[PDB]
């Protein structure tokens, strides 16, 4: 209250006001980088460049990766499945280890068909059956 | 059988141009990311070459207005708040062209005043050779920039925005190709996938700049020292343990095939330095690397005066601009603070020196680290009031930096007279 | 641009 108590004969009042300059945190040293990553594909990429919120990579390249959707259409020479039209790699990049020849075959709905069968043909027990004994 | 097409069916795609293209620019990527330190948070930006190119070059002689410089010195280095950057990281390659001289042109002169050596890689298209393996044939790339072919270039390394930039020669491999025997793919736990091989043999699978590892070293040099001495030589620097090599079965038994593009020479180390280029020299089968030189773009020059000689030599070499650009970023950015107090001539003498005075010595430290800590040799600060403006100053640094080793001659010889007393006539 | 190398690359 501004229209402060009557004073007694003996006020105290136990001042808790400290006054200081305030600090500050350091400076992260930044390192900015530049490159073609997206080609053309993405959400901060598709924008204007009068308009591009850098990234920061917090996490990890897998994660600041799959904050942009980088995906792609292109086509490719075709080896699996039934039909014309060549296959059409599309899915878009999660982590770093999707250019892995490996993960590319879990993506592609195409490659995955056979790698289906390997999972259900190459598992014919015939060293369950073919070991009889009696 | 059905492994037959598979090691068919994915080996046309990882292959083909576009998806590979990716991969480079993200294995890259993924290199710099990899050391993660307690205080050097890095940061993308996705940018074609060509929307740089015309920006700068649309914008070249007003720089101020560039889309680019107003994201990186008029918005977070300028701006209050903001967190500026520090040695920007081109992941391109800068060709002889008249063009992509100017993008260097461009990114220098905002490396100039956002205070941000910007560092990069050169083609071999710089040497006009199609094979950068191919440059350990040429003698003395002194002797070649002479040639009136380097015209525009020569003129380029005299720019004062040059003493920024920090080209690079050489490429590492970034990726092993994909073998059975070695670097299996990891298949899951039932598709059989491992046995798959991929398709190739001389020199075509997979580069990546040596820029990289020279930023990815200014982070260390950074989050275990404090300045950026320790990016040179072995026992210092750069030494960029442990790459990724390749071995391979053509007829032989496992030729090893060396991580590095190009197996620079001795003297190939230096030749490059007068250029204004950096190496990234390899060690013969060790799998390794090291920086021996860092220097930047600008002009050596020799003049007369001695003194005059050894100015152009410091300032040609990038380890020291990264350093007084450490000073810029120290200035504006802390006395923002005091921008309304009360203070004198002699009271920013003190705050500007008190702080850079906990880094400047003339003892030498037991190893290099222990001693990196100390970067500067000896500083003057003399700050001074101008007339008319009265709240205003202008002050006016002088470092001189640690002198690094370059090199040496040396004659021996049998004297026979430095103990007369075996030789001598008196006997 | 006629990828008389990809093509002709074949490979089984």
């Amino acid at each position: 209250a501004k229209n402060k108590i009557p004073n007694s004969r003996l006020m105290i009042n136990y001042e808790t006001n400290v006054d200081g300059v305030l600090k500050k945190k350091e400076l992260p040293y930044r390192v900015l980088v530049v490159g073609d990553l997206s080609k053309g594909r993405s959400v901060d990429a598709k924008k204007e460049f009068a308009d591009r919120e850098v990234r920061r990579v917090n996490n990890g390249v897998d994660r600041v990766l799959e904050e942009m959707n980088i995906s792609f259409d292109f086509e490719a020479p075709n080896f699996v499945s039934k039909d014309p039209s060549n296959l059409k790699v599309n899915y878009r990049i999660e982590s770093v280890k999707d250019f892995r020849p490996d993960a590319v075959a879990k993506k592609v709905p195409e490659i995955r068909a056979l790698l289906e069968m390997k999972e259900i043909l190459a598992s014919f027990a015939k060293d369950i059956e073919n070991n009889r004994n009696l | 059988v059905i492994d037959k097409l598979i090691d068919l069916q994915v080996n046309s795609i990882i292959s083909n141009d576009e998806f590979r293209a990716l991969e480079q620019e993200w294995l890259k990527v993924q290199e710099v990311c990899q050391e993660d330190y307690d205080n050097v948070e890095v940061s993308i930006l996705d940018v074609k070459k060509e929307e740089l190119q015309y920006d700068f070059e649309r914008n070249l002689y007003d720089i101020s207005s560039s889309d680019f410089f107003k994201k990186v010195y008029v918005s977070e280095f300028d701006q209050y708040g903001g967190e500026p950057y520090g040695a920007i990281l081109g992941l391109y390659n800068f060709e002889n062209t008249t063009n992509d001289i100017i993008w260097l042109t461009g990114m220098g002169m905002v490396a100039k005043n956002s205070h941000a050596p910007f560092i990069a890689s050169i083609d071999k298209s710089f040497f006009g050779v199609k094979d950068l393996s191919e440059i350990t044939h040429i003698k003395s790339f002194e002797a070649l920039l002479e040639h009136p072919r380097y015209k525009e270039w020569n003129d380029f390394r005299n720019l004062d925005v040059a003493a920024y930039i920090g080209l690079t020669v050489g490429d590492f491999m970034l990726r092993q190709p994909y073998n059975p025997e070695n670097n299996p793919v990891q298949y899951k736990l039932m598709e059989g996938f491992n046995e798959f091989v991929d398709y190739d043999k001389n020199e075509s699978y997979l580069w990546g700049p040596a820029s990289i590892h020279l930023v990815k070293n200014m982070m260390r040099s950074y989050d275990k020292t404090r300045w950026f001495q320790y990016i040179r030589g072995v026992e210092s620097g750069g030494y960029v343990k442990n790459l990724v090599a390749c071995v391979y079965d053509n007829k032989g038994i496992l030729e090893t095939k060396s991580p590095l593009n190009v197996l620079f020479a001795d003297y190939m180390e230096l030749s490059l330095a007068n250029i204004g280029l950096i190496p990234f020299v390899s060690e013969k089968g060790t799998s390794n690397a090291c920086f021996f030189s860092v220097n930047s773009a600008k002009k050596v020059e020799e003049f007369v005066d001695g003194f005059d000689s050894a100015n152009s030599r410091l300032i040609a070499n990038l380890s020291y601009t990264m350093c007084i650009s450490r000073i810029s970023h120290y200035i504006k950015c802390v006395i923002r603070d005091k921008i309304g107090s009360i203070v004198d001539v002699e009271s920013i003498q003190k705050i500007l020196s008190d702080w850079i005075s906990e880094f400047v010595t003339t003892v030498y430290q037991p190893t290099p680290l222990e001693m990196a800590r100390y970067p500067f040799r000896n500083v003057s600060i003399e700050v001074k009031t101008i007339p008319g403006k009265p709240g205003w100053y202008s002050c006016k640094i002088n470092v001189i930096p640690h002198i690094q080793f370059e090199g040496m001659n040396t004659t021996m010889t049998i004297d026979t007279r430095l103990e007369p007393e075996l030789f001598g006539t008196n006997n």
